[PDB]
């Protein structure tokens, strides 16, 4: 099955395509036999992946590659890295169990439902222009490089933000908890109250914003009661 | 701090890389069989730009470290 699918997939390589092919399935193979958790695909050029992965694989890396779309993905799988597919525009129902979703440098114009145990969202330099709710784990959000025009509700648990590089014309509210909040080149003229409940150790870049008076005096002030360090630009 | 006011403008410049980078493949999504390497091109140019500011962010916040 598994071993038969794979090598109906290298015979059906597209011209030129087959030593990259032949490599894959050599890792897959390893992954099955010899129980590697790993999965990484290289760059072969691939413009597509097998039907089925290895079911026990925890960790996926899919390089620069030509990529549509990716199979379906098993379901013990904890992280996946997705980088370089400029066709690539969706991802794949996601495993529930997932932890760390990286899928950067891509074309993706929208995300699939995000599983609530995903503690780690890296998605950056895609298209997408919204985000859909966020898992309430997630302990890291770079959405940087988008078309992102706002964000939606963030968790309690987040320690780091970068929104830069967007159109965002507003931020959300923020926890307290929240270590650094990068938003550059963006739209915003103002910023949300809850930005005072910050601890004084937060890294906080606004510069490339247009701001305002108000909000610039407003930060100045702030700047000058609380000591945490802020970005002005 | 000396390196900052150069970090931030070849942040002005590849942003203004980028703005006309999306700008070409705005132009170009007609999807005529003549504009694809154009495209592809604009696309590999604003994917360029975007890691770049990437990188020379990461290198900014550690210039805002003293």
């Amino acid at each position: 099955e598994y071993d038969a699918v794979w090598s109906k997939w290298e015979r059906d390589a597209p011209a030129g395509e087959s030593p990259g092919r032949a490599a894959v399935v050599q890792e897959m193979r390893d992954c099955l036999n010899n129980g590697n958790p790993v999965l990484n695909v290289g760059a072969s050029g691939l413009t597509t992946l097998p039907d089925r992965l290895p079911p026990h694989i925890t960790t996926l890396v899919i390089p620069d590659n030509n990529l549509t779309s990716l199979p379906e993905l098993p379901e013990g799988l904890r992280e996946l890295e997705v980088s370089g597919n400029l066709q690539l525009t969706s991802l794949p129902s996601l495993p529930q169990g997932l932890q760390k979703l990286w899928a950067y440098n891509n074309w993706l114009a929208s995300l699939p439902t995000l599983p609530p145990g995903l503690g780690d969202l890296a998605v950056s330099n895609n298209q997408l222009t919204s985000l859909p709710e966020m898992p309430p784990a997630l302990r890291e959000l770079r959405v940087s490089g988008n078309n992102l025009t706002s964000l939606p509700a963030l968790p309690s648990g987040l320690q780091k933000l970068w929104a830069y590089n967007n159109r965002l014309t507003s931020l959300p509210e923020m926890s307290p908890g929240l270590q650094e909040l990068d938003v550059s080149h963006n739209q915003l003229t103002r910023l949300p109250q809850s930005l005072t409940g910050l601890s004084s150790a937060a890294r906080v870049y606004l510069d490339g914003n247009p701001l305002s008076v108000r909000t610039l005096q407003a930060l100045r002030d702030i700047i000058g009661h609380s000591g945490i360090r802020i970005h002005f630009d | 701090l000396s390196r900052v006011a150069g970090l931030e403008k070849q942040l002005a410049i590849e942003l203004k890389v980028k703005q006309g980078a999306e700008n070409m493949i705005q132009t170009y999504s007609n999807g005529s069989t003549k504009d694809r390497k154009l495209l592809l091109t604009a696309q590999q140019m604003l994917q360029d730009s975007k890691t770049k500011i990437d990188i020379i962010r990461m290198q900014l916040r550690r210039a805002l470290q003293a």
